[PDB]
DNA sequence: TCTCCAGGCACGTGTCAGATATATACAT
DNA sequence: ATGTATATATCTGACACGTGCCTGGAGAC
């Protein structure tokens, strides 16, 4: 019965703010960005790392997408589009999802049934966290 | 400048929030910094002028 | 006891709901025991 | 009388934010094509 | 490595580039994580599916296989149900069509009824109606609709009648079918068989 | 007939030193299943009107407008990045009737219509004279494709596994892959 | 079998010129690419889609070059 | 007991497609003795009874004051901006318990103490506690770690990949 | 003592807790 | 024969939040 901390909501705003000195070899691009997410009944500002950032971009997210930010292990998966806004204008084989009910941040409980040999297979071969 | 025990002029790594005295252990927080009278604090740190 | 053979009829997420699928996190990362929240990765 | 009244007798979704800064552009017309570049 | 497996923001690119005269040949390697196979690909944690949800209870199916060709038909369709919960998430079924619905019950607020009876009777691009047995099967005017599903109104005879009275009305200018889903080999048979006796007892006397 | 999946090998190419034998004959088996799915694709017919494509400084990020139209309708739309490197290849020049597949990412030139006088004479171009669509733009299709049990078995392994279609680099995919494939 | 239309030559004069209604917000709107070409009893200049200034950059083409 | 490595290997287990079967032997053989290391290092463990941060419009610097208990003892301290960082990860409320390496910034936390209104008691004693560790490890272990061709990770992979000798004769003679 | 602006006071609207009612099969 | 059990369905009923405003607390001499 395992514990999970989520952040989830439609994205508002997407802000990154840049760094003093970019090719300075050491350090990164960027220092933090700025992401604003909405949900039913609640709206929060999350300042970011640029580490999940870098999730957060791998999956091509925008202004105006829903977004699942597991806590965990920094994986974040992009729900879909908001109905919200306009649906007949895609060409990219879209999906539409409603906003997502609840507060942004979240502790819910999952029940899995994994064996030890998926333990054993997941420590030798790591995959999954937010590192090189 | 080097932070130091005011009981005991020993080296202090801990300083107590109710009345700011820096100390060096234990027991000179149980016996001698909880149980001081009030009013003792300002000249236990006028030695160093922190009143 | 009425409570519980209407509404199976109707539908099985009425009585538990489908939940996300995610692998199982082996993780020890910092969790909150509980104008804006840092999200830094722990 | 106001009280009485008041208790008896009283589209098109908008489109997505299109948003493009400091990015490159290519138009593409009828007569002529444009590239703004930076 | 962590710039070589991802992108730079387009706004960072365009105030290194031109704010910072760094030029195009000096920026750091970037996007060189490949591309997945789908969006769906993207990530190991997967939503619930919402075809999962419809195609669990079939009910439902039979509900989503002739709600098709009921739009299709352009027509106008009254459901009407005794859960509230099953009352709640009919909704997220209808957003997945992206219907024009409204929902109607005496959680509701009086003031609200007027104006949604009002905008039933005037705006014909209204599809969907959900409605409890004794809220809306009640003296309400719904000339304008002839299908009334029940979902599962067959508790009580008396309210069935009321609620295909009030939508089975004067003024209807076409036919009026009534279509009633169940599922066999349940209480719901038994349950039906003691209300078509308590019909019979209503009818001969 | 068609349709219906036929693996036919010898008994020596079981023997291999990248697999198994078991593993080889799993293989061999699954790629005798066939999945029929069915899909719902829309086909978006048009003559092209304006293309707007924003691309970043170093052409990684893309996103943009296109404008396309019939006879009787005129619908802008919106673009994704697999759809922008779609229409960078078989270059359209705004006044091709081009045809999309929705589900299937396919675009189609049918040939030009507009017959552009000023050209920069650059290309090689002697598009066909084809007539603008008329009627309506957006059409709905229900497609059936066929694929086999060890395809998605490949694809679902890992990563890159739709190069390991045909690299034959799919070394000793686990069960539990196999068992979660069967059952979705 | 193939058929293959080529261009090759020097290069002589190599312009992009901006478009007669600039669009505001950018630098070097350009409308289309004048380029020059040299070869062997030839010579000819010609005009160019403005994308293919971009890999004009990216090949680092200046005067002189073939 | 503990403290002396005991290896259970079988006669089918050194017949190996990565690893000959010398090279099997030998890390089964340096598997079985140890070396003991005892190394001490100062720890802050207590329940954390209030966290004040103070932050500017864009957090250049971030000053703040963190009042920490024991069961014996408390005090104030005041922390530098990395510590700052290294408390809001990892996010440590009031009543929660945790342990501080001031030399390395490993802060874990050990759970929530005795208020309700996981539980653990609040630790007693002294806040900074000299402990000494006894460490035990295999020559098998100092093997793949003096090995520059592969990490640490090939003691849980198990893909060390037959170590040279010339690496062994330096953790002998080290 | 001159200035001035926003902190607190005043007045509206939504949103979770009690109360009657159906109701039918099971157990006492 | 009757309580009841556990969910309805309406349906009020007492309580916390989103706009005006004005005047007195704060900056300066």
């Amino acid at each position: 019965k395992e514990t999970k901390e989520v952040y989830e909501g439609e994205v508002t705003e997407l802000t990154p703010e840049d760094a003093e000195n970019p090719l300075g070899g050491y350090g990164k691009t960027i220092s933090h960005v700025i992401v604003g997410l909405k949900s039913a009944k609640g709206t929060k500002t999350l300042r970011l790392d640029p580490t999940i950032y870098e999730s957060i971009q791998r999956e091509k997210v925008s202004i105006g997408d829903v977004i699942y930010i597991e806590a965990n292990t920094g994986a974040v998966k992009r729900v879909g589009r908001s109905d919200a806004y306009a649906t007949e204008f895609d060409l990219e084989t879209e999906e539409y999802v409603p906003l997502p009910k609840g507060e942004v941040h979240k502790k819910k409980e999952i029940v899995q049934d994994v064996t030890l040999h998926d333990l054993d297979v997941a420590n030798a071969r790591p995959q999954g966290g937010q590192d090189v | 400048a080097k932070k130091y025990c005011d009981v005991t002029g020993l080296k202090g790594f801990y300083k107590s929030p109710t009345n700011n005295i820096r100390y060096h252990n234990a027991e000179i927080y149980q016996l001698i910094v909880k149980p001081m009278a009030p009013g003792v604090d300002q000249e236990y740190l006028k030695l160093r002028g922190a009143n | 006891a009425v409570m519980q053979f209407r509404k199976v009829c109707n539908h099985p997420d009425l009585f538990e709901r489908a939940d996300v699928d995610s692998p199982f996190s082996f993780t020890t990362f910092g969790k909150t025991t509980s104008k804006f929240t840092d999200l830094i990765y722990s | 009388l106001l009280k009485k009244r008041a208790g008896k007798s009283r589209f098109v979704k908008p489109r997505r934010p299109y948003n493009s800064e400091g990015m490159t552009r290519i138009l593409r017309r009828y007569e002529e094509d444009l590239f703004c570049t930076f | 490595i962590s710039q070589a497996l991802s992108d730079i923001p387009a706004i960072t690119q365009y105030n290194m580039h031109v704010k910072k005269g760094i030029p195009v040949e000096d920026f750091p390697k970037t996007g060189l994580f490949p591309e997945p196979l789908n969006k769906n690909f993207s990530s190991n944690i997967s939503m619930p599916s919402m075809d999962r949800f419809i195609t669990e209870s079939a009910k439902l199916r039979k509900l989503d296989e002739l709600l098709v060709k009921l739009k299709s038909e352009g027509h106008r369709v009254l459901i009407y149900f005794q859960m509230t919960k099953m009352m709640d998430l009919m909704e997220e079924y209808l957003t997945y069509r992206q219907y024009n619905h409204i929902r109607l019950d005496g959680s509701s607020k009086l003031e609200d009824r007027r104006d949604l009876v009002h905008d039933w009777q005037t705006n014909p691009e209204i599809f969907v109606f959900l409605l409890s047995t004794r809220a809306g099967g009640l003296g309400i005017n719904l000339t304008a609709a002839d299908t009334v599903i029940f979902y599962d109104s067959d508790w009580n005879p008396t309210i069935d009648s009321q609620a295909m009275d009030r939508a089975h009305r004067l003024g209807q200018t076409r036919q009026v079918t009534v279509y009633r889903l169940l599922v066999r080999g349940t209480i719901e048979e038994r349950m039906r068989d003691r209300a078509k006796q308590k019909e019979q007892v209503q009818q001969v006397v | 007939g068609k349709d219906v999946p036929f693996t036919a090998i010898a008994g020596s190419e079981i023997f291999s030193l990248e697999l198994s034998k078991t593993e080889a004959l799993t293989q061999a088996f699954r790629k005798s299943i066939g999945i029929k799915i069915k899909e719902e694709t829309e086909l978006i017919e048009g003559e092209v009107v304006e293309i707007q494509i924003d691309r970043s400084i170093t052409g990684g990020h893309k996103q943009g407008k296109l404008t396309i139209k019939t006879t009787d309708m005129e619908t802008i739309y919106e673009l994704g990045n697999k759809m922008i490197d779609g229409l960078t290849k078989e270059k359209v020049l705004a006044g091709d009737v081009i045809s999309i597949d929705k589900a299937s990412g396919k675009i189609t030139k049918l040939g030009r219509s507009f017959a552009r006088s000023r050209d920069y004479d650059a290309m090689g171009a002697d598009t066909r004279f084809v007539q603008c669509p008329e009627g309506e733009l957006q059409k709905r299709k229900t497609v059936v494709h066929t694929v086999s049990l060890h395809e998605i078995d490949v694809i679902n392994s890992r990563t890159q596994g739709f190069l390991a279609l045909f690299t034959g680099d799919t070394g000793e995919i686990r069960s539990e892959v196999r068992d979660q494939i069967n059952t979705k």
